[PDB]
């Protein structure tokens, strides 16, 4: 059965294509790397680690929505699109408005010409757009959503940074670095706030609910 | 947008006001040591050190359990503005 | 009397409500469970209501005996099907005999050959396709 | 088919330096399982349709880079003179541009921003298509050192000169009496007034310029043209 | 502690599972009800006499269908009515009929459509009718 | 709510498939706009008390295709006209016209075009038309 | 008198407790224990208060000879079966003459006839089915 | 065998994924780079060999609950459970009870919660364990970086580094205490007991 292996080199790089691309792991391990690097470590907690966590709770969230697309499994691909319902509603929920129009337009120019029509925003009602414009648009409205929650994640420990750079040199400290000071008390602020616990509890209640 | 204008604003008053009472207790302390040393006359550079130590490291000493309170208290408020 | 105060419901818990003084189920489909309605209805005469909303929103619905199927328009399929051994005026009195002949969707070919062209609901075409394809089976 | 992955690596071309210059896509918020594919997705949803040619359009690449990264280099050029005039950097001769630099990340990043990013990236393709030789148009290219600078000292123009009578008034305190040690008496102040008079004008002004001085996609021509 | 001293079930935002057990009783038969019929709700003051009027009657405004096999009462709702068509080989549709009326599976909402003394027919219904008229006519051209 | 004294329809900036749907209910039968077609748009005052004269008016300004074919009007815009020759090994043209014209899809706007008494004919027009056409075509030669 | 008095008790160790006063040991399935129940109840008939509990909570049940499996409603099963040499009437015989007979979940299907119909609990359906199938390899 | 190459393979990229994340290398790794920082070494020892200290001080603890998933393991459905039920017993002890509802929701003797709900629960009370317990090394060594920072402030020369002079003390404050074997014993006998 080694003549479906050169499509089993395709699916078995395409299933984390999806993953490191098109669903929620986008968000968790850039809000997971930049709180690392807002406490000013480097090689520790080990990313090797935080891609692991991050996927996990990733297909936490994936698991129902993947499921039923083995629920159900030119005229394969009308097919396989009564198989791809689910997907392309939860890619809508949380992409943007004004990047899926861009990437819709620029396909309609791309493919008819420079006499096209402009598509708007008075579509969406009954319209819907294709699975080649979501795509594109969710990773780009997530980068933008985990940078946003990274500054407000960035700004206390600054907070604290700025006061040791004053206070070393109140002092005439100027030949000494604040990191070896700063690092320790630095970390106190994530752990009497155990912000572990809370990032990852308020990540989860972006996507799904309770009780 | 208000809000991120808003947490810039207070991020630079907490460095402002916690940065405040340590770097106006060891003004007067550099400038009534060099006002005695304008009364009787002294050549040490290097001495408001001994006593710039002291005030500092007494001044981080009474308030030290107030500064976690207010680092804690815009720590929070500041992740429950990310998330929600 | 009755009737249905609709607010911004979304055709799904309209039919639904219809379904009442129709005394079968409705099942509407999601791809025109996304038009909206509103406003005041009185069901009284809900025969000719169906059919006449199905034409201002531009529907197609179909009526088996056990259930309404609702479709919009633009899934409407069609197909043509070969009867090797059976002519088409002894499956359309199977059709009359049984109860799935649809008046508005007949079964256009000739009278007395093995062709013809059909067209209307998924429910109905794959039906009608099915049960020629198991009559030429079974001669 | 198999043609796919050369139109494909020549989208990679492009796209990878401008993600390699702009703050908000470079390796500290990016790690390396989820960045290869999203420069695939971008280059394969931004097309309009031999060696050198990887080259040439990785020229046009960090002209592009450079250009999108011009609002947050005035920032982070303003935090480090900020940050210079009242100490903390002359251990070499940093901590508060680096504050600046994620602010403006962020202003920036709200109103607009990948929306103006990608239409600079869709307009380059309809004026420098490839196997058209264009070229990045030197003449303008030899103020792009100058402008920076330029709009960086404008914008910390306030603190320096504050800074600036400050060591004035506290050098003519010496003067009645010189057994101060007026040297590390500034010292201690400097950092408590450059964020005292920094915040009476952080809100009003410092997020309109970072939407003033952000490149669009009228002005390609104008950097960009083609050799054939 | 409990109120008025009549008989009735008084559901305050329950989910179609919890309270067709409360009526569980009254019908004689225990009740299952799907997972995609799980997701709706009901809230009022309710009271069953003759359930099996008022399950007809709910099964209608909440959009629902309903078989009662004999030994349970399956509810799913009504966008997961299946059909299928199976064509019999060795016997009738009215040979098969005699075996629904003498086991008592017949259903009289959701009949056979077909002609009479033919080999070919029309199911449709819940999937556990589906399910059991399609298995017991291949079934029984094999006995056959 | 409404006030306009006579009848007919106002569209401003209708995108040609919530235009003909309006004309849905004068045509007595339902109207499927293609895909491409219904990325153009029009806006005015209009009334309709022959749609059929109506529609094959703006078929010809606008530029589109139609057809009609008993049970619904199939709307294309005229970019998306195909072209087929097929060989009938055993049938005439004549014979095949009057499968057409007793069963009702003679449609005489595209006609067939051929020799009378041959094999081989040219059809062109709709997608909907044209695989109808060449479908029928070569299963009835297959039959016979 | 005896009696149990249950506080939040998890529909396992309660109906561990009534394995006394009915003579037999009793098999709680894992999506079954998951329910709970409170209060004072009274043991004094216990075969009519374990068909009233188990309409009200939701269980179906069956006691084999050995003990008493209980189920809830979610994980009844059926199953079609078809028997070449052997008629329905004799295999009831063979379960009345047995002690497998159930009178709640009997057998539906022609009295001398190769089809009928099962429906209960998985600890009934699965031994209809190896039983019958099994009887046609000895006949 | 190359059915099971594949099965091999997978294998050996799959005890990559496990035992970085599930077992107690995630609470040895850090701890033992944090103390390297504490210090002040950048290169010292390296990024290899203190991984390989803290995988065999990791399999002290796990090879006792190895063995019994090797004497006991479509009826492969329930022979994984209790295969693994010697692994969720083990993870019920050191993740938090009310976060392992939260991921069950979005008694415990009675039925154990689900495999996949408690491990990144276990993954992020090892992280906070692991940050808690490294705040508390950096203290002395911070103590003996102010102090000499302080004393040569006390004369004039203050355009001098002191990391030219810490160094030699805080590798003698970590070598007259014994560091490196004391967190190792602490580290054993917070899980297996002597």
């Amino acid at each position: 059965n080694d003549i479906s292996l050169i499509a089993l080199l395709a699916f078995s790089t395409l299933l984390p294509f999806i993953i490191a691309s098109g669903t929620c792991f986008v968000k968790f391990s850039i809000v997971f790397v930049m709180v690392r690097n807002a406490l000013g470590l480097q090689q520790i907690p080990s990313n090797m680690t935080l891609n692991g966590v991050a996927l996990l709770l990733s297909m936490f969230v994936m698991w129902p929505i993947m499921h039923d697309a083995y629920v159900y499994f030119s005229s394969l691909s009308k097919h396989v699109d009564e198989g791809l319902d689910g997907y392309r509603d939860y890619l809508i929920k949380y992409s943007d408005r004004e990047l899926v129009q861009f990437f819709e337009n620029a396909q309609l120019k791309r493919q008819y010409g420079e006499e096209t029509e402009t598509v708007k925003r008075d579509k969406d009602e009954i319209e819907k757009p294709s699975i080649f414009a979501l795509l594109p648009a969710y990773a780009l409205s997530e980068i933008k959503s985990a940078f946003k929650i990274g500054f407000y994640l960035y700004l206390p420990f600054v907070v604290v940074d700025l006061v040791v750079s004053s206070v070393l040199l109140a002092l005439g400290m100027m030949m000494m670095s604040p990191v070896t000071i700063s690092t320790p008390i630095k970390l106190v602020l994530f752990v009497a706030l155990d912000g572990w616990t809370l990032l990852s509890k308020g990540l989860i209640l972006q996507y799904m609910d309770i009780a | 947008m208000d809000d991120l204008v808003f947490a810039g604003n207070k991020a630079l008053y907490l460095v402002l006001i916690l940065s405040g009472w340590p770097t106006i207790v060891a003004t007067i302390i550099g400038l009534l040591v060099g006002l005695f040393q304008t009364v009787t006359q002294l050549q040490e550079q290097t001495l408001p050190f001994g006593i710039k130590l002291l005030g500092v490291c007494l001044c981080l000493f009474l308030l030290s359990g107030w500064y976690g309170e207010v680092l804690l208290s815009y720590g929070r408020q500041v992740i429950f503005l990310a998330l929600a | 009397g009755s009737g249905f105060v609709a607010k911004d419901d979304s055709l799904r818990t309209f039919f639904d409500a219809m379904a009442l003084q129709l005394k079968e189920p409705v099942i509407v489909s999601k791809m025109a469970a996304r038009k909206k309605i509103t406003g005041n209805f009185e069901f009284h005469d809900p025969n000719a209501l169906l059919e006449k909303l199905s034409l201002q929103l531009g529907l197609i619905w179909y009526f088996d005996g056990q259930a309404i199927y609702i479709y919009d328009a633009s899934e409407m399929r069609n197909a043509v099907v070969s009867l090797r051994n059976v002519s088409l005026n002894e499956f359309n009195n199977f059709l009359k005999r049984s109860g799935l002949y649809n008046k508005n969707y007949p079964l256009r070919g000739d009278n007395r050959k093995g062709t013809f062209y059909v067209s209307g609901p998924p429910v109905y075409v794959d039906m009608v396709v099915n049960a020629a394809t198991m009559m030429d089976k079974q001669n | 088919i198999h043609h796919l992955v050369a139109s494909a690596a020549l989208g990679f071309a492009r796209v990878a330096p401008i993600f390699f210059f702009l703050p908000f896509l470079n390796s500290g918020v990016l790690s390396g399982a989820p960045r290869n594919a999203i420069i695939i997705l971008v280059a394969l949803g931004v097309w309009p349709h031999m060696i050198p040619l990887v080259l040439q359009e990785a020229a046009v690449g960090v002209m592009l880079g450079c250009l999108l990264s011009w609002p947050f280099w005035v920032m982070h050029a303003l935090g480090c003179i900020i940050d210079n005039q009242r100490g903390a950097t002359l251990s070499s001769s940093s901590e508060m541009a680096n504050f600046l630099n994620m602010f403006a990340a962020v202003v920036y990043l709200q109103n607009g921003g990948l929306v103006t990013m990608v239409d600079v990236l869709n307009k380059s393709y309809q004026l420098c298509d490839p196997m058209n030789e264009c070229t990045p148009s030197l003449p303008p290219l030899l103020t792009f050192i100058n402008q920076v600078a330029q709009n960086a000292l404008v914008l910390a123009s306030p603190v320096v000169l504050v800074l600036l009578l400050s060591e004035v008034f506290l050098g003519l305190l010496s003067r009645f009496a010189p057994q101060m040690n007026a040297f590390a008496i500034s010292l201690t102040v400097k950092s408590g007034i450059a964020v005292l008079i920094m915040l009476l004008y952080f809100s009003p002004v410092l997020p309109d310029n970072v939407l003033r001085l952000s490149f669009q996609a009228t002005g390609l021509s104008s950097w960009f043209y083609e050799r054939g």
